[PDB]
RNA sequence: GACGGGAUAAGUGCUGAAAGCAUCUAAGCAUGAAGCCCCCCUCAAGAUGAGAUUUCCCAACUUCGGUUAUAAGAUCCCUCA
RNA sequence: GGUUUGGCACCUCGAUGUCGGCUCAUCGCAUCCUGGGGCUGUAGUCGGUCCCAAGGGUUGGGCUGUUCGCCCAUUAAAGCGGUACGCGAGCUGGGUUCAGAACGUCGUGAGACGUUCGGUCCCUAUCCGUCGUGGGCGUAGGAAAUUUGAGAGGAGCUGUC
RNA sequence: AUAUGUUAAGUGGAAAAGGAUGUGGCGUUGCCCAGACAACUGGAGUGCG
């Protein structure tokens, strides 16, 4: 549990309060996000947070590792920024802006639609990457997925939605 | 969105202006009366009541259903009509009826394409494996099950007879309804609404002409 | 000889509201089938109705410990053939909890011409009222 | 993938790893992959 | 029959039944009877004096 | 035999530890079939757990503690579909 | 697994009487079609394998008593099995297994085991079961209509342009 | 009821060859403060196209 010994590190511009068993963040990009901590005990002496673990049965071992890797993501999620970026590859595709939902004329016979959430931010750029900002860490990996899946990419000719550091496969058609 | 009631006259055709031929039922719906208004204010569901084709009032020596006796006078005295003689009753409306009887129009339906008619059935009575299920019948010439049902079963495993086989029995008279029928040309001065296609039930039936679902 | 046996007007029944809310299925379908047939009670006699009216609130709140909640099925039939219909005790606690404990009790219940007049005394109700407030119950701390 | 009652690791890339139950081989190669173990 | 209403004697003074025949053989020598489970329909009483006795030397 | 809606199977997932990494999962979340529960059509309160809403008829007796009849309502009988 | 050919001789010799196709079913999943995926030595059309899936569907003929089978024209597909190798108090009797007759062959002989032409198929439904349709009483007064739906049935296929 | 430990599948409440970082007990080893294994920054040697 070498997870579940790392400090919180709140850089003394983040509000952290303990409502009873849930944490409400107030920070200078978004605000009010709200969790849960089951039973760990959450020491937060100045602008720090230790988590103190009880005994055995790893039930007690494997809610350590995850419930200060949930509230981590959030002082460091209220503030900094997210990896986030979707590239498309092929002839005659592009991503259209309208609004503030994307339409993809992606290769079909009728363009997908898809619509926005609660505290997070669509951009496109020039004509083919899609950014998808957000202050949640499940809504920025969900509508990179949302997205990604009107058309995954081939192992022919690499065409379709992919991600931005992520390697296809090839092959050789023949 | 709602219906009115109708007595089947009869089937001719008429010629559509593009030069098509519709066959088509002559359905006429005389005085229609909304007896009542069934709401959630009181126990239950929301609906109307109506009624068609009026009897008499009242006599001393009432000795028929040709007159109204005195339990079906009082509840078509509140909605001050006449005792109507076939009383049925539409879910799925508005409020746009009173709860006071007003007469339900035959001139709501113009252009109204959408139409189920729920009649009876003609009630057949001539029973029979054959003609009511219309099952096959063995050979005429080399063997010899001339007109009968077969197995009713399998055999001494089961041991029994499975609830629900084909026997004969009185065939006709379940009610059923036909979907999505248009309506061709609605009348004033005979009341007639002029419906595509059959209806199920005989002359001088009972149908129910309300505005389809799907 | 020196025996009691206890007859249609020799005893009284008065009245069990019992909360069944925060604790499990079977574990308390056993201090309320053992009401309705009268072992709490001295002069219990068999082949006459003693016992309890009992009434049960708060149906929406009782447990399973383990994927019960998945894997319990109501297997019924209805003596057509081909008509077996399977119901699941996660979804039959949302839809009709008034059922489930209701039959989780008639299971417990004798041969069948006076366990059918036991099984009637109880009242299974699905919130947290009842209109029996005219009959005066009493709360009963079931161990 | 290949359904068999026998998951074994192949090369050195393929690691094994239980999901609700069932021991899988998951593997960056994709004909590597196995359940039912 | 006769253990059976014993057993929903005992309960109300919060003793088992197979703590209450075993007190009456061990306590004193109450000599061994269910049939005069009629003590505990007639006098209530009377039944409470003997549940006294076999907690007593038990 | 339409088009929907809710929960799921094989599978594709996002965040995430046990196991500083990796990881579709053990805690939390999305998506997913002609299949499952409804939608559509029909029977159904003997559902003895015997429901509900409108409307009609309501006295002369006797000590017989309960009756004998009429009311509202149906029916035998005849002309028929 | 319990469908094939068998092994044992436990149930029925005061009767358990035997093959295929018509009539009508109904169930299993080890799936032929359609629905949803995973690899592919998958460029695209077509395919191959394997996993979830029983909701419906699954042709018309020639030759054989046929069980298998082989062929002809299609079709989205022409699935494999259980129910006394489902069903003869529902039908067929061509077949297998009766008396007549003939061949081949075996027998010194009466006769016999591979083919051949002919050859009676009985019954008025008492009880359970099923399909219809009426009396009685019950639902705390007696009656005329209209309805909520606890539950249970029905339907579910798909071509081509 | 009691004192103690085990199981997370309804195992208990149908059966095998083989596979398996499910989990509990009893032992044995080799590296570890020069801080070790893991990630993390710049020798014909282990799979590749």
């Amino acid at each position: 549990s070498r997870v579940g010994k790392k400090i919180i590190d709140i850089p003394s511009d983040v509000t952290v309060t303990f409502d009873g068993n849930h944490v409400t963040v107030k920070g200078p990009k978004g605000e009010l996000s709200r969790t849960l901590n089951e039973r760990m005990t959450f020491k937060q002496e100045e602008n720090t947070i230790e988590v103190v673990r009880p005994s055995e049965s790893k039930e007690d071992r494997t809610n350590h590792g995850t419930t200060r890797a949930l509230l981590n993501n959030m002082v460091q999620g209220v503030s900094q920024g997210y990896v986030k970026v979707l590239e498309l590859v092929g002839v005659g595709y592009r991503a259209q802006m309208q609004g503030k939902d994307l339409i993809l004329n992606v290769g079909y016979s009728h363009p997908v639609e898809i619509k926005a959430e609660e505290n997070i931010t669509f951009s496109v750029e020039k004509n083919t990457v899609v950014k998808v900002e957000g202050i949640s860490k499940e809504q920025v990996g969900a509508l990179a997925s949302n997205i990604r899946s009107v058309r995954p990419p081939e192992p022919y000719k690499g065409k379709g939605i992919r991600y931005q550091g992520e390697y296809v496969r090839r092959k050789e058609g023949k | 969105t709602k219906g009115i009631l109708g007595r089947k006259i009869g089937m001719t055709q008429v010629f559509g202006e593009n030069g098509e031929l519709i066959p088509v039922t002559v359905v006429e719906a005389k005085e229609n009366v909304v007896l009542q208004k069934k709401t959630v204010e009181v126990d239950g569901y929301n609906a109307i009541q109506v009624g068609f084709e009026d009897k008499k009032a009242y006599k001393k020596d009432a000795k028929s259903n040709k007159y109204a006796n005195k339990p079906a006078e009082g509840h078509a005295k509140k909605a001050d009509a006449a005792p109507k003689r076939f009383i049925r009753e539409f879910r799925n409306v508005d409020v746009d009826a009173y709860e006071v009887g007003q007469e339900v129009s035959v001139d709501t339906f113009v252009a109204g394409d959408v139409i189920d008619v729920t009649g009876v059935s003609k009630g057949k009575g001539f029973q029979g494996a054959i003609k009511r299920h219309g099952q096959s019948r063995g050979p005429m010439s080399h063997g010899h099950f001339h007109r009968a049902p077969g197995s009713v079963g399998m055999a001494s495993d089961a041991s029994r007879v499975f609830k629900g086989q084909k026997m004969p029995g009185r065939m006709g008279g379940n009610t059923v309804t036909v979907q999505n029928l248009e309506v061709v040309q609605v009348d004033t001065e005979n009341k007639v609404i002029l419906v595509k296609g059959n209806v199920p039930g005989p002359k001088k039936g009972l149908v129910e002409i309300r505005t389809s679902i799907k | 000889r020196q025996t009691f046996m206890a007859n249609e007007s020799n005893i009284e029944r008065k009245w069990y509201v019992i909360d069944a809310e925060g604790q499990t299925l079977g574990r308390l379908s056993s201090e309320v089938a053992s009401i309705l047939r009268g072992k709490n009670k001295v002069t219990y006699t068999p082949h006459v109705d003693t016992g309890d009216y009992v009434i049960v609130i708060n149906a929406s709140k009782i447990e399973f410990t383990g994927n019960k909640e998945t894997d319990k099925v109501y297997y019924r039939h209805s003596n057509h053939p081909g008509g077996i219909k399977s119901i699941t005790a996660g979804e039959l606690r949302r839809t009709n909890p008034e059922r489930l404990i209701e039959n989780s009790i008639k299971g417990m219940l004798p041969s069948t011409r006076l366990g059918e007049k036991q099984g009637k005394k109880l009242f299974v109700y699905g919130g947290a009222e009842h209109p029996h407030a005219a009959q005066q119950p009493e709360n009963y701390e079931l161990r | 993938m290949k359904v068999r009652p026998s998951v074994k690791p192949i090369c050195e890339k393929c690691k094994v790893i239980k999901r609700k139950g069932k021991v899988m081989v998951i593997c960056e190669n994709p004909k590597h992959k196995q359940r039912q173990g | 029959l006769w253990i059976t209403r014993i057993n929903a004697a005992a309960r109300q003074h919060e003793m088992s039944y197979s703590r209450l025949m075993n007190g009456l053989k061990k306590a004193g020598i109450d000599i061994n009877r269910k049939m005069l489970s009629e003590i505990a329909i007639s006098d209530e009483k009377a039944f409470a004096q003997l549940v006294t006795k076999a907690k007593d030397a038990l």
